[PDB]
């Protein structure tokens, strides 16, 4: 009940992905 | 009291350049990195201006025109509006809330084609405003991706693990004209917000704010943002407004604001600053473990109360008269 | 109407023996047991008076001196009351309530010590009342034992078979003084509900009447029950309390009620009518599987989710103003 | 959501239990 998503101002490379990639 | 730019180039901003609001606010502490006192807000998920962290360094030569050359052929996304106010919405959203109509539009394009549509505005004078707002992803060109590269992930790096957030989902890019509002709102996730041209006045508030800032139902494409125009605050339907409190702060080139998961934020491009870019860090926060509850946990409560309704009684809009029926005569 | 007694006895009782309420009624049916109607009516949990099951035939001839002398030396609860009203309570969740009170106490005793009570109440003119209400269990007597195993068994229990319920969970003893009331509830259990001695007014609402009857909160004693003072409607706390529209009937000695699961009943002992005697048949509902949902459903789904809150919010006495958060400005 | 309890205004052999005992 207490558990939550991540939803932010903004639609679902990028972060993570796209730094290692880089 | 608006700081002094180096080599006496004058205040950064004058107060003349704020919108007026009907609420009190106090200052965010501005601090630098290596102060403790810093180390100790951000543990504590409390927002805090670091002046030093050079995480954004190589973007601060960053312009309109530097962009154009370098951040490659992919696509835009452009939020364009008749009003200063860039109220975000969810389109997955719209079709359960089929009288909503956005205040706002967007649409996808090149960069060239946004910077073209800048100039085309400002020449003609017209009213119209723009605002980008795009995740940095693969498309982005070589220099830019030197750029990149070349943030402060050692410092970012060490925050993320020392607070056991979760990945990086995203960077966004945020490209606003002068004026440009992003209205109240929370975020679910931990955000490093890295200032790097022009003055964005950052207005936070608390999750405990929650009874104060009536945001939409959690389906409505406005989920988690405020209901209330601060422009023009309707006391008779958000009587708590009266009773808000924020913290704020001007962030300029260098600036990094943590904005902490659950806190409320209203965000606006100074009047007659000229544009603005910042570069935001998303993470998802650490994992769910004692009482008492924290606001932000109660707050977790509410969204999956609504959810969970939503999805048991098969259409959102039944949300509502069910929680009136629980409640009057029997916990109001 | 009331019906006629067998052997021109006259009418079994009249409108003067009846409480004064508030809102209007329409009659429940009475039906044999033989006619397809009774049959849709459970089939598609709708109240009905069946006249003929015989469900407790050798009961009939229950009365004071017989139980007295054949039910045992096992326990009997006895609620004692200075009103006509009998509330009833869970003494289980009292120590969440510090302030509530209950108007009607329970004790422990002996049959023998019941019927000496009601003797002393009579014959002192006392305006002390009396309501014993026990579940039937192995201490009862052999007589006893011989007339329980002489219900109708056969046709309860196809009853029970064809509408997919669960076990019999109990079958309580009801044994009241004239003038006695068990205010309006609801239980979630099916119920044929079988009259032995004397004769009951029972009022049946939907369970879509939810709002117009205000249950306590799920976690205070008198969940289940109406806040709702059946004698003095506060009509500003429970406005819609001016729309409710029950179904009644009266039934006697031979009749038995079918009062389905989550449907509201006000029952009361026929005033100067004498001590009443019943014994209900209670069985666990069918399993939880289509919408439109069911006016039950959303009952249920109201329980839940005011279960769950007072779970994850450590305290109950926190639902009510989580639940207000979550709605004014928002929802209402 | 949907899920029930069996909850009546009387406490927690009888019913089917005693009926078979007998
Ligand atoms: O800068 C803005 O206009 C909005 C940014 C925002 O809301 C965020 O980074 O979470
Ligand atoms: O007869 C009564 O006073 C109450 C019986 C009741 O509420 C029930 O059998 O469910
Ligand atoms: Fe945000
Ligand atoms: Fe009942």
């Amino acid at each position: 009940l207490t558990s939550y998503d991540c939803e932010v101002n903004a639609p679902i490379l990028q972060g993570e992905e796209l730094l290692r990639a880089l | 009291e608006p700081r002094e730019e180096a080599g006496a180039l004058g205040p950064a901003w004058d107060e003349s350049q704020l919108r007026s609001y009907s609420f009190p606010t106090r200052p965010i502490p501005r601090l630098s990195q290596s102060d403790p006192r810093a180390e100790e807000l951000i543990e504590n998920e409390e927002p805090v201006v670091l002046t030093d962290t050079n995480l954004v360094y190589p973007a601060l030569k960053w312009d309109l025109e530097y962009l154009q050359e370098n951040i490659g052929n992919g696509d835009f996304s452009v939020y364009s509006a008749s009003t200063h106010k860039f109220l975000y919405y969810d389109e997955k959203k719209m079709a359960n809330f089929q009288n909503f109509k956005p205040r706002s539009n967007r649409e996808e394009m090149k960069f060239h084609e946004f910077v073209e549509k800048l100039q085309d505005i400002q020449q003609r004078g017209g009213e119209e405003r723009l605002y980008l707002q795009q995740t940095l992803n693969d498309t982005v060109g070589r220099k830019i991706v030197m750029d990149f590269l070349g943030f402060n992930w050692n410092w970012i790096n060490k925050q993320q693990g020392k607070r056991g957030w979760g990945q990086l989902t995203s960077n966004l890019l945020l490209i606003g004209m002068e004026g440009n509002v992003t209205p109240a709102h929370y975020d679910e996730q931990q955000n490093f917000f890295a200032q790097i041209k022009g003055y964005k006045r950052c207005i936070l508030f608390p999750p405990d704010q929650f009874e104060c800032l009536y945001p939409y139902p959690v389906h409505h494409p406005c989920d988690r943002q405020s209901q209330v125009d601060f422009d023009n605050p309707d006391y008779e339907r958000f009587p708590n407004f009266q009773n808000v409190v924020g913290y704020e702060t001007v962030v300029g080139p260098g600036d990094v604001l943590y904005i902490p998961m659950y806190w409320w934020h209203h965000i606006e491009s100074l009047l007659n600053g000229g544009i603005t870019i910042t570069v935001n860090f998303w993470y998802k926060g650490a994992p769910t473990p004692e009482y008492p509850l924290k606001a932000h946990q109660k707050v977790a409560i509410m969204r999956n109360i609504e959810k969970m309704l939503g999805e048991a009684l098969g259409n959102p809009q039944e949300v509502g008269p069910l929680l009136n029926t629980m409640i009057k005569g029997r916990y109001n």
